[PDB]
RNA sequence: AGGCGGCCCCCUGGACGAAGACUGACGCUCAGGUGCGAAAGCGUGGGGAGCAAACAGGAUUAGAUACCCUGGUAGUCCACGCCGUAAACGAUGUCGACUUGGAGGUUGUGCCCUUGAGGCGUGGCUUCCGGAGCUAACGCGUUAAGUCGACCGCCUGGGGA
């Protein structure tokens, strides 16, 4: 229906002054046992703090702005037909699109404390070098090049 | 060879095909292609970007020529002929005349009886 | 009306593509419409004018 | 008038209104003596002015 | 009636009206009789581009004997002939006569104090609404399914025919 949201108001993480920081917390806990997920928080940024080359302050953010499209591809119906169409990502979600993708990463994987599972993925997430990591773009890359019938 | 900065242009869009074929004053083809040949298939083979690829992929077989002015012979009902103008003027070509051509049905042989669309 | 042969009165009754105009258009009653359309038709068979603008 | 335009062009230019279908030629014709009957309220002509 | 169109020429059928002329009921209908196909088919002989039953090839699919799609005979065309076929269905056999309005077009024929870029009578054709009256109902509606004379055919459950 219509008479919906839209995006409803968080508050922003009391030590570091971020709604980033807070919505982050809000999708890694688990089972709502967010106290567990402030101590993960920062935890897995032990190795990142001096590696980070935008201080320890965007040493995540960095992670985030490496992805940031205007379109991906969803498969729609028309009919007895059924299409791959552009649809728009807007400023809303273009900032929260690759924090999503880094703790299902996290959660998919089994070694180590959680906090070590989830600086695997975070070490990477701004260099893109394993083997078929970017096949987690295609879905971006593909709407950027959108054909279609017009 | 030997450049020759003119020619004419023959390109037929439909519903359901685009095709783009580059000649001479006299009809000698210097390049063709086909939206079929640049990878399109059934009623998208009409699209503005399966004409784009074809036009400029034929203005490229006329590359050695060093084409500058155009005249254009336009076939068929099909929407992409503006674009297809367009991504062919892309290659530098001037077009100082256009006119269709279509076998909209005059016709000879046997009138069909079966109704449309 | 006085030799129908005239073909630039004949041209004023059809579009840029050469098709005849609908009756509507020039505020023409049937029976000189069908007489037009015929004095269009034989004006092709004076070669005054091509069957089809295509050629 | 619609297309008028012979030997350079650009864009669409297919797509106008007045003759052919509507206003007042063709389509409309399962409402066929609304094509007379309506006379002042349909139909200006009358003579004086182009027929 | 079926139908018939493309351009030019020659020949040629039938319709329709006004003021007069001519025969002087010479007329109307009509069992049988004599005549006329849109198509498909057959018959004698040609002809094969276009399209295509049949049949093949490939697909889709449970299968696909259909649609799609690569081919293709007969037939379509012609000099013609035979048949009388159909939604030959605009369902109105052929003739005669009386009646109520309108919107619109055409074709004769006769008029107009034509300040009209036209108008109005009166015949033929003629589209669509609409009053009476008829029908169970749709509707017919002056070109009647109203009204009423003349002539020739047809009708009286369906399955089976």
């Amino acid at each position: 229906r219509r008479r919906v949201i839209g995006q409803r108001k968080i508050l922003p993480d009391p030590k570091f002054g971020s709604e980033l920081l807070a919505k982050f917390v809000n999708i890694l806990m688990v089972d709502g046992k967010k106290s567990t997920a402030e101590s993960i928080v920062y935890s897995a940024l032990e190795t990142l703090a001096q590696r980070s080359g935008k201080s320890e302050l965007e040493a995540f953010e960095v992670a985030l702005e490496n992805v940031r499209p205007t379109v991906e591809v969803k498969s729609r119906r028309v009919g007895g037909s059924t299409y791959q169409v552009p649809v728009e990502v807007r400023p809303v979600r273009r900032n929260a699109l690759a924090m999503r993708w880094i703790v299902e990463a996290a959660r998919k994987r089994g070694d180590k404390s959680m906090a070590l599972r989830l600086a695997n993925e975070l070490s990477d997430a701004a260099e893109n070098k394993g083997t078929a990591v970017k096949k987690r773009e295609d879905v971006h890359r593909m709407a950027e090049a959108n054909k279609a019938f017009a | 060879r030997k450049q020759v900065s003119d020619g004419v242009a023959h390109i037929h869009a439909s519903f359901n095909n685009t095709i783009v074929t580059i000649t001479d004053r006299q009809g000698n083809a210097l390049g063709w292609a086909t939206a079929g040949g640049s990878g399109f298939r059934g009623s998208r083979k009409s699209t503005p970007f399966a004409a784009q690829v074809a036009a400029e992929r034929c203005a490229d077989a006329v590359k050695e020529y060093g084409i500058k002015n155009l005249e254009v012979m336009v076939k068929g009902p099909g929407p992409g002929r503006e674009s297809t103008i367009r991504a062919l003027n892309a290659a530098g070509f001037r077009i100082t005349n256009i006119t269709d051509v279509t076998p909209i049905p005059h016709n000879g042989c046997r009138p069909p009886k079966k109704r449309r669309v | 009306e006085i030799d129908y042969k005239d073909i630039a009165t004949l041209k004023n009754y059809i579009t840029e593509s050469g098709k005849i105009v609908p009756s509507r258009i020039t505020g023409t009653r049937a029976k000189y419409q069908r007489q037009l359309a015929r004095a269009i038709k034989r004006a092709r068979y004076l070669s005054l004018l091509p069957y089809t603008d295509r050629h | 008038i619609k297309v008028r335009e012979n030997e350079p062009f650009d864009v669409a230019l297919r797509r106008f209104k007045r003759s052919c279908e509507k206003a007042g030629v063709l389509a409309e014709v399962r409402r066929r003596e609304f094509y007379e009957k309506p006379t002042t309220e349909r139909k200006r002509a009358k003579a004086s002015a182009v027929k």
